[PDB]
């Protein structure tokens, strides 16, 4: 969370959020009158993994996404309405693109599974779509594992296949591996 | 919800004047000459989800919004990287039309178009959105309620007490 | 010839505009 | 007697049907009548049971090799599916 | 039909695009030659899929100006002063290349570069300095089909030879024998018109009894191309002969014919004796710049190569292996432009 | 597979980089099938890359489960394609062919593997069979031994619980900050 | 080591350990600097200019900032909180960058 307290019109959201929905009762307003502020009134970070939402409900811009600072506009994205596979809740996601990459994600309204709010871990784990990614089939040797054509890796598969007969062949499925 | 009553009066007058002769689907596609392989290309009939960061209701189907919703989108396609300058490139042709252009009152309207032309589609229907406040905080004055911690015990009372 | 893109190839480090890193496989 | 010879035969079980049909009223009843006496013989053999509301009432078992035979159990009592269910152990004898 | 990839390795990667002129595709080619005849054809098959082409040229701007339309921004690298003796520019020159294609080579002698310079030193060289680096990945040149070691001529001498020296220190290099190439600005229907129409007598080396296999331009750029998308022909040499063999007769006759020419301005001008008239001549042009009156057919090199019959050895590849049929030189578009000067029914 | 454990000499991976190390004899020939490098790539035979769910339009289950569908908000990256086109190629390729050929297709044959598939996004109700299955395991229930364990979360970290996760460089800094 | 570090920021107008919002512009390129991605010799920056710059010293709690000293001909003007400030911590002015510090807070 990236703070910019100046812009900040006092209506009360984000304390309404943490007390009600989050439950950490981290924000309040501190002060009387035009100097008051919204805040923790110590140095603290905001421990719940709903954190992320206030974001959202901040009208102003007072509370922004740190991950997402000054990255893109609005008006660059195109949104495109998808699911969260962050866990099982499928959370219903909005995510944000320009060009080839992804720049955020944010929740849609489902009564149903989400009402509108989606988990930090969902929100902030883009940045590693962009990171340790595999694109080229590869081949072990005694090099290494090393760049193959698609027809090659499959010849490899069918000479390991024809040796194996039966319950030797195994298969594992994996937490992000869909239906089809 | 009421009425727009303005230039949208007549709009819909002309509307339900004037109609339009029914013909076998796909035809009119011969007829729009354009690349028949523009018809290969699946649509998905959609109405736009709110935006999180904002509570404005104009682009959601509500009785507010007196704008077509309801927009022809095609499948994404590949997209990479000019080599000189980091432009992003694309061979798409209807990349950005059915976003931008193709937007339609009721999803009958859409499906309708999408079967004259020929185009195969699928209709998504937004998720119900219901303006129902929970019983918990129903009302400002629930704020305020006993529910909070119950009704005061008063067992601490002086005249109790002793 | 002194202004060329940073995609050109006079360009001394010339630039492949990838916005994806991409897994190293482990040696041997 | 051929109720514990599914295991051996068949290597999955599927039983679709519909929530609430009338069409699927025997598949019901063969489902919330026989379901744990076939489980009881078969304990390690997966039956799964399928249900959707516009689903249509099937049997379907899955033979060595991916070898798949459906028999439509619509409209059918209980006795017909065990009667259905014998006579695809005896076709998978066959094979 | 399935586009193939480019058989390069990491190509897969790289790659991306429909295979067009804006598309990506993962090669860096060093065609040396590229302003020439065939260099021209080659360096547009590379870049229009999308390919980044190093063309390394002596300067001369207006000669390389069609190479600039070849491509799309920053694909066509046009390398301002080549020299063949210049090892630290080729070096240059092949920096990001992964293919290197060889289509260097002179027509006639002068008196800066002789045959055993530039087809002979300059092959060598070139082969160490892409051996050393490694990140070159295929190597073609291109030669004539009636190169051979046991030549008269010394042009085709000098070929033969500078294959072998690249064959030796590249093994996996294809070496491309196309025979005479027909085109737009080819040097063999254009000098044959030339010799019929403005010149006084078209002398024809013996009766026009030397066979050959003329190949369309079209056709040569896109066994390159087949040679280029599959790794299997690597340290083969392909004869790429036309589908028709001809003698050099029929083809005098047959222009003649098309251009509807009054009579045959043809004549005998048989062997042994221009092996006297230009045996001089040749002296005289190794020591003198280069002269548009007299050149080519003036040798006697050309008089040597044209007693014999270039023609492709039965056993041997060409385009039936690249699953190329070649197109009739004699008919069709490939005839368009000598068809264009007269028909009988044109001025 | 049950009855008789037969060490397994080929395991394909399906984006499992949670795998048991006991899972893969260490022998075997494994095929890993995924969009990120992690624990899976690194023991792995043959590399085929894969789209993620945000360039893949495929099918999730929930909790409850409600059967919902990805978009491809961006294109796939380098080499890579959708994971049942790879498994289907790979079935042309070793000779046994698949009946599918097209994503319709796919639907089709997991409407009739699940008839729910069918309905997305609506969640169907279960029948109450869970007394009719715990009757028909009574002796397995009975083999059944007792754990030295208490009852607990295997979320050990919440920001990285699967390969994207792990990627990506703010849950690590959520885990920095959690962790001090 | 910048291939597996997290982004982070400097904090002259942020926090010291705070992440950096970050694109993926130069990833795959292998640049993780904010002026590597955009330049490509070895000149000074702009940001090398402006951390050269020292911070001004200002009486109050609040300073007008408009970027250059003619209002129409700069950044819009901006109010910048002063309180809690020191010369090693100044407050910043985020159109500019420019830095202030006071100390009547302290009481003086
Ligand atoms: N009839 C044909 O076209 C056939 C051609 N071939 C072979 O293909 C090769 C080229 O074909 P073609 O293109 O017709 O010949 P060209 O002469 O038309 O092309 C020759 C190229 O080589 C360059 N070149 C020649 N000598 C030197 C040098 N000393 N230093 C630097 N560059 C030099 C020329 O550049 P500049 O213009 O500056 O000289 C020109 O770009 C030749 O080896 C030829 O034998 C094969 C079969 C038939
Ligand atoms: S939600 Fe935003 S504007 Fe409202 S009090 Fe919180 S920070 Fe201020
Ligand atoms: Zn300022």
């Amino acid at each position: 969370i990236k703070t910019s307290m100046n812009r900040c019109i006092h209506c009360t959201r984000c304390v309404r959020f943490t007390h009600e929905v989050a439950g950490t009762s981290e924000l309040g307003i501190t002060g009387r009158g035009r100097d008051s502020e919204v805040g923790t009134y110590i140095e603290k970070l905001h421990s719940s993994e709903l954190s992320g939402n206030v974001i959202d409900l901040c009208p102003v811009g007072a509370l922004l996404s740190k991950p997402y600072a000054f990255t893109a506009r609005s008006w660059e994205l195109k949104g495109t309405e998808t699911i969260d596979v962050s866990d099982a809740l499928g959370s219903n996601i909005k995510v944000d693109c320009r060009g080839t990459e992804v720049m955020r994600i944010t929740p849609r309204l489902n009564d149903a599974i989400n009402e509108e709010w989606l988990s930090d871990k969902g929100r902030f784990q883009y940045d590693g779509l962009k990171r340790q990614r595999l694109n080229t089939p590869l081949v072990k040797g005694a090099k290494g594992l090393e760049n193959a054509t698609w027809s090659a890796a499959f010849d490899a598969i069918r000479t390991a296949i024809a040796g194996a007969k039966g319950n030797e062949l195994k298969a594992i499925a994996g937490k992000l591996a869909d239906a089809e | 919800a009421t009425a727009p009553q303005d230039f949208s009066l007549a709009m819909k007058k002309a509307d339900e004047i004037y109609s339009g002769k029914t013909v076998k689907a796909g035809d009119i596609g011969f007829s729009a000459g354009v690349p028949l392989e523009t018809y290969n290309r699946k649509v998905r009939i959609f109405c736009p989800a709110k935006a999180a960061s904002q509570s404005g209701l104009g682009r959601t189907l509500h009785p507010s919004s007196k704008a077509p919703q309801w927009k022809i989108v095609f499948e994404n396609l590949s997209k990479w990287e000019n080599p000189l300058m980091g432009w992003t490139s694309t061979a798409d042709p209807l990349e950005n039309v059915g976003r931008s252009t193709l937007l339609f009152y009721t999803k009958e309207e859409a499906a309708a178009f999408c079967a004259k032309h020929g185009w195969e589609y699928v209709v998504d229907e937004p998720n119900p959105r219901k303006h129902i406040r929970q019983k918990r905080y129903l009302g400002y004055g629930d704020n305020y309620s006993i529910k909070r911690k119950g009704v005061p015990d008063l067992a601490h009372l002086p005249s109790n007490r002793s | 010839e002194c202004y060329n893109p940073k995609g050109s190839w006079f360009n001394p480090a010339k630039r492949n505009w990838k916005k994806v890193e991409i897994w190293q496989p482990p040696q041997v | 007697a051929w109720k514990t010879a599914l295991t051996t035969t068949f290597q999955e079980l599927r039983i679709t049907l519909s929530q609430s049909s009338s069409s699927s009223a025997g598949a019901r009843e063969f489902v919330l009548g026989q379901y744990a006496e076939l489980k009881a013989a078969n304990p390690l053999l997966p039956i799964l049971v399928r249900e959707s509301n516009a689903a249509q009432a099937s049997l379907t078992a899955r033979y060595d090799f991916g070898v798949e035979k459906k028999v439509s159990i619509e409209n059918d009592s209980a006795s017909g599916i065990l009667s259905k269910l014998e006579g695809l152990v005896k076709h998978g004898q066959s094979l | 039909s399935t586009l193939k990839p480019f058989d390069l390795n990491a190509n897969n990667a790289v790659r991306n695009g429909p295979g067009g002129r804006s598309s990506i595709g993962g090669v860096v080619a060093t065609v040396f030659g590229a302003n020439g005849f065939i260099g021209s054809y080659v360096v547009n098959e590379i870049s229009k899929r999308g390919n980044q082409v190093v063309c390394p040229y002596r300067c001369n701007e207006n000669k390389v100006q069609p190479l600039k339309q070849m491509g799309d921004l920053g694909q066509v690298v046009l390398l301002p002063e080549f020299d063949i003796h210049d090892d630290e520019y080729i070096r240059r020159a092949i920096s990001r290349s992964n293919v290197v294609i060889n289509c260097v080579g002179i027509r006639q002698e002068t008196k800066n570069y002789s045959y055993k310079d530039v087809h002979v030193d300059f092959p060598t060289r070139l082969a160490k300095i892409v051996a050393e680096s490694g990140k070159v990945e295929r190597f073609i040149q291109v030669s004539e089909m009636g190169a051979d070691v046991s030549h008269a001529s010394r042009r085709l001498q000098t070929k033969a030879v500078g294959d072998e020296a690249i064959m030796k220190y590249i093994p996996d290099a294809t070496i491309i024998r196309p025979g005479n190439v027909v085109g737009i600005e080819d040097y063999f229907y254009n000098n044959l018109i030339f010799q019929l129409s403005y010149t006084i007598v078209a002398p024809v080396i013996n009766n026009g009894a030397n066979k050959v296999q003329p190949t369309y331009i079209l056709d040569v750029a896109d066994a390159v191309v087949k040679i280029l998308k599959d790794k299997k022909t690597s340290g083969k040499t392909y004869y790429l002969g036309g589908p028709e063999t001809l003698t050099m007769r029929q083809i005098y006759d047959h222009l003649i014919d098309t251009l509807r020419l009054s009579n045959d301005d043809t004549v005998n001008l048989r062997y042994e004796l221009a092996k006297m008239l230009y045996k001089p001549l040749d002296t005289l042009r190794t020591k003198l710049p280069e002269f548009p009156f007299l050149g080519f057919m003036m040798s006697s090199d050309y008089a040597e190569e044209q007693v014999a019959d270039s023609v492709a050895p039965a056993g041997s590849l060409g385009y039936k292996d690249l699953s190329i049929s070649p197109a009739k030189v004699t008919e069709g578009l490939a005839i368009e432009g000598v068809r264009f000067i007269r028909v009988g029914g044109y001025d | 597979a049950r009855t008789n454990p037969v060490p397994a000499k080929v395991v394909y991976l399906l984006g499992s980089d949670d795998f048991k190390d006991e899972e893969i004899p260490a022998d075997a020939f494994v095929i890993y099938q995924g969009h990120h490098g992690d624990k899976g790539a690194a023991r792995a035979n043959v590399v085929l890359p894969g789209a993620a769910y945000t360039e893949k339009a495929s099918l999730f289950a929930n909790t409850e489960g409600r059967v919902q569908t990805t978009r491809t908000a961006v294109p796939v990256l380098g080499d890579a394609r959708e994971d049942w086109k790879i498994i289907r190629a790979l079935s042309e390729v070793v000779g046994q062919q698949l009946p599918y050929d097209s994503q319709p297709q796919v639907r089709a044959r997991l409407a009739e593997v699940a008839p729910h598939f069918a309905e997305i996004g609506k969640a169907e109700s279960a029948l109450w069979l869970n007394g009719q299955y715990f009757k028909g395991v009574k002796d397995l229930v009975a083999k059944a031994a007792r754990s030295t364990a208490s009852l607990a979360t295997n979320i050990s970290n919440y920001y990285m619980t699967d390969a994207i996760s792990r990627a990506s460089r703010t849950m690590a800094k959520c885990t920095a900050v959690r962790q001090q | 080591a910048e291939k597996n570090k997290i982004p982070e920021t400097v904090g002259g107008a942020a926090f010291k350990g705070d992440l950096r919002g970050t694109s993926a512009v130069g990833l795959g390129d292998g640049l993780y600097s904010h002026t590597s991605k955009w330049m490509q010799g070895n000149g000074k920056s702009p940001m090398d200019y402006i951390n050269e710059v020292e911070p001004i010293k200002v009486k109050g709690l609040v300073v007008a900032s408009h970027g250059s000293d003619d209002p129409a001909l700069g950044c819009p003007v901006e109010y910048i909180s002063l309180k809690g400030t020191s010369y090693e911590n100044p407050a910043v002015c985020k159109y500019t960058g420019n830095r202030y510090y006071s100390d009547c807070w302290k009481h003086g």
